[PDB]
């Protein structure tokens, strides 16, 4: 598992990896680490699968029901915030959840929250969490600035969870993009790491560490 | 594991099935349980494999030793005596569990010995996962003096008790028969009743579906030479 | 901390008409870190190809050995160790460590030079061998080979359709283990000719 | 000991290792030389339990020097990595084994080639264009899988290494208190005293 | 396990079940624990059948090595034997041996061994586990100096009521007398002792 | 949580052409010692129905006492007691597996292994387990702890699939059964001579028979053997 | 210590065709080296056109789809006896999962129908209610044995178009129900050969738009 | 602790040792563990002291609850009550006791209740450690329809050898007999019972 | 979380909390304030298990922003510090304490004094010159024996807290990527941007 978030000149770029192993059995290469709660918010999902899943649906629900009732979308802020006091009822109960709750909103601006089940909640700019964290952090601390191509962006997110991909035994099948701007977010497609690999290192000329 | 061993008329015959498990996963489906000691001394082993192999070997090259020494047939005793020693020794450490037979000119034996040096004396024996299925085949069928032909059906069907009622048992029946006076005769694959189905479709490949990125000769011989 | 999978990887090896075949995947790892795509864990001494999977210092540690167990057996003999031989010789040396074992999977394949009979065996970590007429399987993956090969194989198949067998064996059971893979190695063994090719595979 | 880095580049090996010596609570130390002159191309760096680092390298450096002098020849980067990896894997299953972890940097003057070598304490033995030890890869490998490429300088080399040593003083929670970086070549091993 | 040994006029009786069990299993219903050391000195084993038979192993060959140098041993040598093995190797085993025998000077003798490696010389020995149930029984109807039949029903009767509520006890009674006309086994069936 | 203190062991059972038979030896061990040699392990209910328990003697007076219970409550505003508002083996099963199942979800288990075998409204043969985890299972043969290791396999070798149920006859199925009982007589060191064996036939009803003995036991062959090995005499 | 959980063995496959589906699982039922039963059926019609299958711990097993037969009998009173969609099915089956997050059922679950364009869909849960909508799925013991198969013979994995080097892969299909059935029964025959757990009897259960149909195939008893 | 109830002709008698002890430590040696919970139904205790007595006095309780509303309660009412609280608190309870009680239509009864709560209808029980040693001894010696003095005997032999072969149990040999004729308490001293 | 210093000077208090968060492997922030304004002249900063921290910090804000709207007065900083105390000995024998340790700096504008409170997640309350949570008194306190005086600057006592922090980065092991400085007096809670 490896997800990530970061804040830029246009607006968000979230990836994720599609792995959901069970100990070094791959279960499946086809998950969903993100959910679209609405059309300007996003949770990332690292962590247990079914602990991100009911809760980050259950998240959207609560934010419906923001809506619904004050006749207005939910903030980042608020949105992330019903999730970390959720989890934190349930602290020592052995929940497992590592999570970005990421958006747009016009009060706020993007935003990103990285949530927690051991109940930590931090605004913040970049984000890189599961197993593969450390591997995307490497590729996008290096390559980040604030002033990215829409793009630029988009491949160094992709090229970060690719990275980790690589590394991480139990991160791959395929990348996630989303970009989200002032307009929504907006999905930048599926791309299988068994292709993609083979064109970013042919174009690239990077991973040469690999047998090609 | 199912092996069994029983007496009959003028001999003792030995039965085991040919399944070898690594926790639930079938590693073998034809493994022969019923090792060699001396031309007419067998060993039907169960528990740990590798040990069960490796005591039944070292014990059957010092009985060869012992053989030649002596200028004599190998005695079961001495392989009893030798075996229950050497696991005594160990402390259960060699998880071997062992059903001993054999013709030597004392007469016909039939020993069982266990992986921490004890031993029993018997007419019908069993050991390993399916030692009760072929226990309550025995216990309903066996009778004194049985014929040949009676024994090879009753030490079968224990075996066989084993292999469809016990999940650590299955596959095929190996018998070994040792009668007085004869030469021991060996038959594995006596009973054949777990042949696989024919597969509902080919799965061969057409050629140059599998991706290559290189490909080269390897060198095996000695000496490219001029 | 169970050794046989902290490093990972995966060897099978398959039998065909008067051919035998034997593969490996080149990962080796710290659990969920890789560290080498290079890693080959099939290792040959004349015309007796020996895979082995595990903990990967026992692997090296056993290649090292065995090369030089069998070139004093040559320099002896006067000839090249044949599998059977071979299979008794790794037998013997992982059961004389029976209490405290080597970490390994180990896989013998070759042709006998004199009858020209292919031949396959495998063995757990302290010697007991299992002597297969169709294939062996070995490694983090085996529950994975084992599925693919038990439904891929078939007898009696020619070189070149058995480097398709064993390759999709090994490919498909790799990638669903996730301490296996990172590139592949294929041997077709023939009596007189050994033909290597590496396998493009998914690199996650 | 923490982080201990290594690349071959073109014509070099470059090999860098952290300074920290902390026991517990405190830092004793901000300027602990990982590292041994195994012979004059051949450099091993190391890092593991206390103790046991030092008195590896140096029975290490001891047996290469012996070597050395008895048959008027420096062994092959290979020759040494081979040594090492042996001594180790024969201590793994000792009373009380070696809890150390190596990277042997050499340039091999027969083939006209630099080699990098690592080795874990288990006696894992690989050969890489680039390793490192520990939690350190879990940062740097994937920068040294995008940025590095085998025809490169020493100089680019080491510029790709102040980017993998950014990235752990930015994103690990010790203290490592910098690098003492080293490079092996034709010429021998010298130390870069400005990093 | 339910064992005795019982000294009598004429000399003394060994008493066993035919039971072994590997927990509720029963691994072998028709076993033999009273054992030969010697010609006229006998042993009932208990505990780990690895251990007493072991033991029993090397108590034979020292006595054969006995016998072929100094002549026919002592039932009390038999028993110091036994015991030098039981108590200096305390901590490896689990062995409870009782020891019976003939000579013509000493007639019947008992010893019974317990964990510990202790002797005991008794006029008749109880042990194994279902010994607990004839404690009381074998208390009240123990005389000395008892007739060859008397001997065998108190034996008969006893290991009856030991079988019975032991478990771990079952099968036929074997017994071995030991007197100066020589040595008889004896054997009795379940339909026979089960009615008593 | 509890361990069990006074214990049942085998209940053993088969299906034959016109009903089901079931039979239980009558001991209540107490760990190693037999201490009560009196027990009955099958416990009718109603003349279709009979409830074979192993496992823990406490637990089985339980559950003893909720069947007896179960009669009381069916009879209660129910002119079709006994016709077609009787209880069925399908009802007391399902009502047996809720309870087995419900108490291990509480942590506090009813400690046994329960057969319950009947024939039905439409003649049809009842034969299903339970037990102490609310598993459940059905097949032509069933049996509890030993008697699933060595009973099994000999009931097995007479009704070894669906279609062979027709073709076995109740005296073929009951010799079947005696037999099973003497060989876990032999090879069972908690178990009893003594047992209990229960017949539910669609057509003769319920025959429950009482203080059976296991018969034509072989022990002669004990004689011959001598030690454990090397022994003459 | 009580341990409240058990292992009934069994292995059980979910396919997705293009206006079909099957749910097929073995009948043999075990504890330990012991067989429980050669014919205990696993596979359940639920109603609405949804078959299901919770393998694992039979007692756990048996409670799931006992309670979502059930909820399908509610779903039809308090909704005008509207006909549950599997992707509604999917969320509640989630539901009843997730509810015993601190003490779960000790099952893996596959579902199986027709989507609401009457294409062919098979959901998989884990034990505690993550679930993901696949084309493919092996559950239980075997399921190691069985994926990586159905990954190359299924959704052609690792396989080329012959002579493009390696740069087209083999192009998706929807296989027809006598391929399925041909592949699910090679997958069973193969698992029982190496899996002890695994034998006895297949029963495969077929849902199209017309309803659910059965089919039962002898497996090795050994 | 040995402790027993037996079933005679005119009705039925308890038995037990006077012996309490903490660990090695003889508490008390003169204990009286046959106790009173109605007039002619009466039980004796085994197990923890402080658990045995806090049912026998909940028990008592309950019998005398009963008897102000439907007047006198069977034996096997008394045995239900003790049953009830055994088998529901098993998890905090280590009581095992045995009931016995006369009434004029079913005269004398027994029933023993172990740890588990089960209950078992016998014509005679024995509980308590010291009772694995006369489970032989009481088998053997035990009939139907025994007088008064037999059964006496009969409990006071069988007490003597439990007591001799048990170190928990000990002192003085009580007795309670129950029949139409009343109540009567015996007690038994060292010096008659040791030399039976 | 690390690092969290207090000292009283003259006319105000100063209290320095590090930026880093840290989640095992990773440095996931370096910029993260670890205080809590109470009211206006009453600033708590805090350290301890992940979660817990911040909900207790805003708890106890919005307890004492509630005090404040009902009375129309803000509570003196012994009266908030006596209440946090207390919230935190009756979470001590909660079935889920709070592990969370405190210092809490104020202006009492009616004595016209500068005071600290360190308390920690048992309840132990004590009035410091100076103050600090966990490891960091280890090395700073001997600093401050030696170098405090009552009568201090604001820029001395900001003076004594750089030598406090180069210390700390000197010594300790853990890279807690600098620390957020707030001054508490007279006019309020002010922020120092360069540190
Ligand atoms: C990677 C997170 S990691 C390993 O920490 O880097 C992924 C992320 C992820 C996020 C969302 C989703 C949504 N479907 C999937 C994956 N997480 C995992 O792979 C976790 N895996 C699980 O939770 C798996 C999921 C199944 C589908 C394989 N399940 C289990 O690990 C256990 C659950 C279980 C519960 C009770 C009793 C027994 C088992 N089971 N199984 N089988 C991560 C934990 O690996
Ligand atoms: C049945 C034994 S049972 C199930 O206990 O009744 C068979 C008996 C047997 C005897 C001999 C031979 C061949 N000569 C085959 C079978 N035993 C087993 O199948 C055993 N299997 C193993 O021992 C396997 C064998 C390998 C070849 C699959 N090895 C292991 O399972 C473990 C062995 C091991 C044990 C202790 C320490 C290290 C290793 N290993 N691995 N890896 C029986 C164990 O199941
Ligand atoms: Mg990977
Ligand atoms: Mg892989
Ligand atoms: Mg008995
Ligand atoms: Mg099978």
């Amino acid at each position: 598992t490896t997800t990530l978030a970061f804040r830029f000149q246009g607006g968000i770029i979230v990836a994720v990896d599609s792995r959901a192993t069970a100990g070094n059995w791959v279960a499946s290469q086809t998950v969903k680490k993100v959910i679209e709660i609405n059309p300007f918010l996003l949770g990332t999902m690292a962590g247990g699968a079914a602990d991100c899943q009911f809760w980050e649906t259950w998240l959207g629900s609560q934010c419906r029901l923001h809506e619904l009732r004050e006749k207005e979308r939910i903030s980042v802020a608020a949105a992330s915030k019903i999730l970390s006091n959720l989890v934190y009822q349930y602290k020592g109960a052995g929940l497992s959840m590592g999570t970005m709750i990421c958006g747009y909103t016009r009060k706020e601006g993007p935003t990103i929250y990285y949530v927690d089940s051991d109940g930590t909640r931090l605004k913040g700019d970049i984000f890189c969490v599961g197993s593969g964290q450390t591997f995307a952090y490497g590729v996008l601390d290096s390559n980040y600035k604030w002033d990215l191509s829409v793009e630029d962006a988009l491949y160094l997110g992709k090229r970060s969870i690719l990275a980790a991909a690589h590394r991480d035994a139990y991160s791959g099948g395929s990348v996630n993009l989303y970009h989200v701007t002032e307009d929504g977010w907006i999905y930048h497609g599926n791309h299988d790491v068994g292709e993609l690999f083979w064109k970013v290192k042919e174009e690239e000329g990077s991973f040469n560490n690999v047998i090609g | 594991t199912t092996i069994a061993g029983l007496v009959f008329q003028d001999g003792v015959i030995l039965g085991a099935d040919t399944r070898a498990t690594n926790d639930s996963v079938v590693a073998d489906k034809s493994c022969e349980k019923i090792h060699f000691i001396a031309p007419k001394i067998y060993c039907c082993g169960a528990g740990v494999a590798a040990d069960a192999e490796a005591v039944t070997q070292l014990i059957g090259s010092n009985i060869e030793l012992h053989s030649l020494y002596t200028s004599r047939e190998p005695r079961v005793v001495s392989a009893l005596q030798m075996l229950k020693q050497h696991l005594f020794k160990y402390q259960g450490h060699i998880g071997a569990y062992l059903i001993v037979a054999g013709v030597d000119p004392t007469g016909s034996h039939l020993f069982s010995i266990h992986a921490h040096g004890s031993t029993d004396v018997g007419y019908y024996l069993s050991l390993g996962s399916g030692s009760l299925a072929a226990m309550a085949v025995l216990e309903s069928h066996w009778k004194q003096d049985l014929t040949k032909e009676e024994a090879i059906k009753l030490a079968s069907d224990a075996i066989q008790a084993g292999i469809w009622n016990d999940l650590g048992s299955g596959s095929n029946v190996d018998v070994c028969v040792m009668e007085i006076g004869k030469d021991a005769e060996y038959l594995r694959n006596y009973l054949t009743p777990n042949v696989r189905e024919e597969k509902q479709k080919s799965y061969k490949f057409p050629r140059g579906t599998t991706a290559v990125l290189k490909e080269s000769i390897v060198n095996i011989c000695d000496i490219q030479e001029e | 901390s169970d050794p046989s999978s902290i490093n990972g990887g995966i060897v099978v090896a398959m039998t065909g008409k008067d051919c035998v075949a034997i593969a490996c995947d080149l990962r080796l790892g710290s659990q969920s870190l890789g560290v080498s795509n290079k890693f080959e864990k099939i290792f040959h001494y004349g015309h007796v190809f020996l895979g082995i999977t595990g903990l990967a210092t026992d692997v090296t540690t056993l290649n090292e050995m065995f090369r030089y167990k069998t070139n004093l057996y040559k320099l002896k003999e006067e000839r090249a160790i044949e599998p059977e031989t071979f299979t008794q010789l790794v037998s013997s040396s992982l059961y004389e460590r029976r209490f405290g074992p080597y970490f390994v999977g180990p896989v013998v394949a070759g042709i006998n030079s004199k009858s020209g009979k292919p031949f396959i065996a495998g063995f757990d970590l302290i010697g007991c061998i299992d002597e297969a007429k169709d294939f062996i399987v070995s490694g983090t993956a085996s529950d994975q080979l084992f599925g693919m090969c038990e439904s891929l194989y078939e007898p009696n198949l020619e070189p070149e359709d058995l480097f398709e067998t064993i390759s999709q064996a090994l490919l498909n059971a790799a990638d669903r283990d996730a301490l296996s893979g990172w590139g592949a190695v294929v041997y077709i063994i023939k009596k007189d000719e050994v033909v290597k090719r590496y396998l493009k595979m998914r690199q996650d | 000991m923490d982080i201990i880095l290594g690349i071959r580049v073109q014509d070099s090996v470059i090999l860098a290792s952290s300074k920290a010596v902390t026991r517990g609570i405190s830092v004793l130390k901000d300027s602990d030389d990982k590292t041994r002159q195994l012979s004059p191309h051949t450099l091993m760096s190391f890092a593991g339990e206390a103790g046991d680092t030092v008195q590896f390298a140096e029975y290490i450096q001891a047996n290469i020097q012996l070597y050395s002098i008895r048959e008027d020849y420096e062994l092959s980067p290979q020759a040494v990595s081979s040594f090492v990896r042996q001594e180790l894997a024969k201590s793994i299953r000792s009373r009380r084994p070696y809890q150390v972890n190596v990277l042997i940097g050499g340039y091999d003057k027969k083939k006209n080639k630099p080699e990098l070598y690592q080795i874990d304490y288990l006696g894992t033995k690989v050969e890489l264009p680039y390793g490192a030890h520990g939690y350190s890869g879990f940062y740097t490998f994937s920068l040294l899988d995008h940025h590095y490429r085998p025809d490169m300088t020493t100089e680019e080399g080491l510029d790709l290494l102040k980017l993998c040593v950014q990235e752990l003083e930015k994103r690990m929670p010790m203290d490592f208190k910098g690098v003492i970086v080293k490079i092996v070549d034709k010429d021998g091993i010298r130390q870069v005293d400005d990093f | 396990t339910s064992i005795m040994a019982v000294t009598f006029k004429d000399g003394v009786i060994l008493g066993a079940d035919s039971r072994t069990t590997t927990g509720a299993y029963i691994a072998n219903r028709v076993t033999d624990k009273l054992t030969r050391v010697h010609d006229k000195i006998w042993c009932c084993r208990s505990g780990s059948a690895a251990d007493t038979q072991a033991i029993a192993d090397i108590v034979q060959y020292h006595l054969e090595l006995y016998t072929s140098q100094y002549g026919t041993p002592s039932t009390e040598t038999a028993a110091s034997v036994f015991k030098e093995l039981c108590y200096e190797n305390k901590d490896n085993l689990t062995a409870g041996i009782i020891v019976a025998g003939y000579d013509d000077k000493n007639k019947g003798e008992v010893y019974t061994i317990p964990l510990g490696g202790s002797v005991h010389k008794l006029p008749y020995a109880i042990a194994g586990s279902g010994s607990t149930f004839i404690y009381g029984y074998c208390d009240k109807n123990f005389r000395e100096n008892m007739s060859k039949e008397e001997t065998v029903d108190f034996i008969k009767h006893s290991l009856s009521q030991a079988i019975k509520w032991d478990g771990s006890s079952g099968g036929v009674i074997r017994m071995v007398v030991l007197t100066a006309a020589g040595v008889e086994r004896l054997i009795f069936y379940p339909d026979e002792y089960e009615q008593l | 949580t509890q361990q069990p203190i006074v214990t049942g062991t085998s209940v053993i059972s088969m299906k034959y052409d016109n009903g089901v038979i079931i039979a239980a030896d009558n001991l209540g061990s107490y760990g190693s010692l037999l201490r009560f040699n009196g027990v009955e392990r099958l416990i009718p209910v109603g003349d279709n129905t009979v409830v074979g328990i192993s496992g823990d003697i406490s637990d089985m007076q339980h559950i003893e006492r909720l069947l007896k219970d179960l009669v009381t409550e069916n009879a209660y505003d129910n002119p079709l007691a006994d016709a077609e508002e009787a209880l069925e083996p399908s009802y007391i099963f399902e009502y047996l597996a809720t309870v087995m199942y419900q108490r291990r979800s509480k942590m506090n288990p009813l400690w046994n292994a329960i057969i319950v075998a009947g024939v039905q409204s439409n003649g049809d043969q009842f034969l299903r387990y339970v037990n102490l985890l609310g598993v459940t299972y059905s097949s032509p043969t069933l049996a509890t702890g030993f008697g699933a290791h060595m009973a099994n396999p000999l009931l097995r070798k007479v009704v070894d699939r669906e279609s062979d149920i027709p073709k076995t006859t109740v005296q073929v199925a009951e010799e079947a059964i005696v037999n099973a009982m003497r060989v876990l007589y032999y090879r069972d060191a908690r178990s009893s001579r003594n047992f209990s064996l229960a017949i539910i036939d669609k057509n003769t009803g319920l025959t429950f028979k009482k203080n059976l003995q296991v018969e034509n036991m072989k022990w002669d062959f004990a004689k011959d053997i001598k030690g454990y090995g090397t022994q003459k005499i | 210590q009580f341990n409240p959980y058990g292992d009934n063995g069994g292995t059980i496959l979910g396919i997705a065709g293009e206006d079909f589906a099957v749910l097929a699982g073995d009948t043999r039922n075990i504890t330990d080296y012991s067989i429980n039963s050669r014919y205990e059926p696993k596979v359940f019609d639920c109603g609405d056109n949804i078959v299901m299958s919770a393998n694992g711990f039979a007692a756990d097993g048996d409670a799931l789809v006992k309670r979502f037969k059930n909820s399908v009998k509610w779903y039809h009173f308090d909704h005008n006896d509207k006909k549950l969609s599997i992707n509604s099915a999917a969320r509640n089956i989630q539901h009843l999962l997730y509810g015993k997050r601190f003490f779960p059922y000790y099952v893996h679950t596959i579902i199986a129908g027709l989507d609401e364009d009457g294409k062919g869909a098979v959901y998989s849960f884990d034990p505690v209610g993550s679930y993901e909508r696949e084309q493919c799925r092996a559950g239980g013991a075997a399921a190691s044995l069985i994926m990586p198969f159905l990954d190359n013979q299924v959704n052609f994995k690792n396989q080329y178009e012959p002579g493009t080097n390696g740069k087209v892969k083999k192009p998706l299909k929807y296989l027809s129900v006598e391929e399925v059935i041909k592949l699910v029964r090679d997958s069973f025959t193969s698992a029982t050969e190496r899996h002890i757990q695994v034998g006895d009897g297949l029963e495969i259960l077929i849902v199209t738009k017309d309803g659910v149909r059965k089919e039962f195939y002898e497996l090795k008893r050994d």
